[PDB]
RNA sequence: UGGCCCUCGAGUGCAAAGGCAGAAGGGAGCUUGACUGCAAGACCCACCCGUCGAGCAGGGACGAAAGUCGGCCUUAGUGA
RNA sequence: UUCUGGUGUCCUAGGCGUAGAGGAACCACACCAAUCCAUCCCGAACUUGGUGGUUAAACUCUACUGCGGUGACGAUACUGUAGGGGAGGUCCUGCGGAAAAAUAGCUCGACGCCAGG
């Protein structure tokens, strides 16, 4: 009948900010996790590319239990470190804070903090 | 090219007739038509003078149709001096009929009595009509 | 009693009785909206207290302090004002509470029909009223200020209208 | 303190039926012909009008029909 | 009150234009830069005058953090 | 190559409506919820621990040209410069530029980084 628009979840959850983008595009960190697992990523910015891609799954290949939980807080801070350390080896940690869902003490209150631990200080 | 309106804060500037652009009009309803050649300020004086005698030689017949409307208001200055603009409905309001646009229609009756129909209306027009068909 | 029947009788003829898929998909309350407005215009706290301690027995839930919606009317109401409350349970506080309605409360009130006319909203979704004349295991006839009755709008996953009392008549609810 | 216990009342929900010797849950008459019943409203009787419309049918037997005064 | 259509056609302290739902809209907690001292580079005026402004120095508030705030959506609410 | 998730370069040829269809390898519903946390009323939404079932809805695709939208050629309006007419108060001519509406037609996107089948 009428075409109405209506904005989208990720146009109201105040996902981009201002004074970040001093620069063409703030470094942040893709830290979703889905209805089983949690993925995360350190993207870049200008157009693409990330500096390193790590999930819940990819960890079970390194040492990890097989039929292990993945929603589970003590996998939050593995992920965040798998995908650490080699992140910085690729040149120097550059990783932000984003994320608009998560009460602070979120799934990724570990993934952020984990960040802390290889270098990553704010 | 006035009809009736209704009550409202209708108070602004004249205006000025422009180009024959604006406009151009052609025959929709009714059979025959009939156009202008000249912008103007017709009252509403005019408009009721030339729709009643429209039908003044019919009488029981077809509808008559109105494709137009006023709108520039027209001030007229009392005897004084220039102190103010005027008021607005001392004597009336008119609008613009610039040429190409369609006046008066006519239909559903045959082409004789349609023709001397539009006749009498275009004298109580102050400006020059042409006659038109269709097609 | 009330959410185990849903899927031993409810689910089941509500699969036969429409397409026929697979076990979801079919209808089921969301949640129990029994608002309960007071008296408007007369301004007073009294009304107010006397409604959020009301329905907070036959819910054990705590109110709600809705307020008028800005706009332009006839009264002399302003806008920033309560007058109503409505609370809704979900889960087993919803099946329970519902389950209530059904067996006990009715038709324990004196002279109950129980013919319910057209209604339905348009969407699966069924809405009832009480008068000023009811019964509930929670309220007291002893301690209160007047008779007074309230809604009770009970929304569903229903698609479709004819998919809603197909849901609460081989529930339980009187029809 | 009232505000301190919000009363779940989880007994009357989980147990609707509980003991219907203390009230009467649906023990009367709650759809069923109570005692007599001598209620004749406007929506009784006055609803279902019984149509009566009786005609004369055609049979095969030698009878004069006609009164003795004829009027159209 | 519940569901559906829900599309600057609402709401912005007050006139009006523009702009706004990444919201200054609206609500809540903590608070209260409705900061001091300066300030590259410019706009607006004949002049006076008016306006905006990254960053720097000395200390704080909020958030996990990045980070924001030198008044109030802006333009009048004034006068050497 | 196909499919799926997060984030961009482009923002209604990329929108909306309708119909069909797919996955428990991925994504959504959904299960549970004494907790960290949230709901001025409900864990509906966030959030936390996770069997089963489903993938209806939502979402991601496909098909279908109702409703939007994109958009020629030609003509017309207007106009700079240099001139000529003229009673409606405008208009014409040489020359340069030349859209809006409308018509044929196009069209129901196309791609980039990374990860999981």
């Amino acid at each position: 009948k009428a075409k109405t628009r209506r904005e989208d979840r990720t146009a109201r959850h105040v996902r981009i900010r201002k004074k970040v983008e001093g620069t063409p595009e703030r470094p942040r960190l893709c830290v979703f996790r889905s209805n089983k697992h949690l993925y995360v990523q350190v993207i870049d910015d200008s157009k693409m590319h990330t500096l390193a891609s790590a999930s819940t799954m990819q960890k079970s290949i390194s040492e990890e239990l097989d039929y292990s939980s993945s929603p589970t807080i003590e996998v939050a801070k593995k992920v965040g470190e798998v995908i650490a350390s080699a992140c910085l080896e690729k040149g120097i940690t550059k990783v932000a804070f984003d994320r608009g869902g998560y009460p602070y003490h979120g799934r990724v209150k570990a993934l952020a903090d984990a960040a802390r631990e290889k270098g990553l200080q704010f | 090219m006035l009809s009736p309106k209704r009550t409202r804060f209708r108070k602004q500037h004249r205006g000025r007739m422009k180009g024959i652009s604006y406009r151009g009009n052609r025959i929709c309803f009714g059979r025959y038509a009939l156009q202008a050649l000249e912008p103007a300020w017709i009252t509403s004086r005019q408009i009721e003078a030339g729709r009643r005698a429209m039908t003044r030689n019919a009488r029981r017949g077809g509808k008559i149709w109105v494709r137009i409307f006023p709108d520039k208001p027209v001030t007229v200055r009392p005897a004084e001096t220039r102190m103010g603009s005027g008021k607005g409905s001392p004597e009336y309001w008119v609008a613009v009929v610039k040429p190409g646009r369609i006046l008066y229609e006519i239909s559903g009756v045959a082409e004789n009595i349609a023709r001397r129909a539009v006749a009498i209306a275009a004298s109580k027009m102050p400006i020059r009509t042409q006659f038109i068909i269709s097609g | 009693r009330l959410k185990t029947n849903y899927i031993e009788k409810m689910v089941p003829l509500l699969k036969e009785e429409f397409s026929y898929s697979n076990i979801l998909e079919v209808p089921k309350v969301v949640k129990i909206v029994v608002n309960c407005g007071i008296g408007d215009a007369s301004q007073n706290a009294k009304g107010l207290d006397a409604a959020i301690n009301e329905l907070a027995l036959i819910t054990g839930q705590r109110p709600v302090k809705t307020k008028a919606k800005t706009s332009i009317a006839g009264f002399k109401v302003r806008e920033g004002m309560t007058l109503g409350i409505a609370v809704t349970l979900r889960g087993n506080l919803m099946y329970s509470f519902l389950d209530r309605l059904i067996n006990l409360a009715l038709p324990r009130t004196r002279d109950f029909q129980g013919v319910n006319p057209n209604s339905f909203d348009g969407h699966g979704n069924y809405s009832v009223g009480f008068r000023e004349q009811s019964v509930f295991p929670e309220i007291k006839p002893e301690i209160v200020g007047k008779a007074r009755g309230m809604d009770v709008c009970i929304t569903t996953t229903a698609k479709t209208d004819k998919e809603a009392y197909k849901l609460l008549s081989l529930m339980g609810m009187p029809f | 303190k009232k505000e301190l216990h919000p009363e779940f009342h989880e007994d009357a929900k989980v147990y609707c039926n509980g003991e219907l010797v203390m009230t009467t849950g649906g023990t009367k008459k709650e759809y069923v012909v109570d005692v007599w019943s001598g209620n004749h409203p406007f929506y009784l009787g006055n609803r279902s009008a019984l149509m009566v419309d009786a005609d004369q049918v055609e049979k095969f037997r030698k009878r004069f029909a006609g009164l003795s005064e004829i009027m159209e």
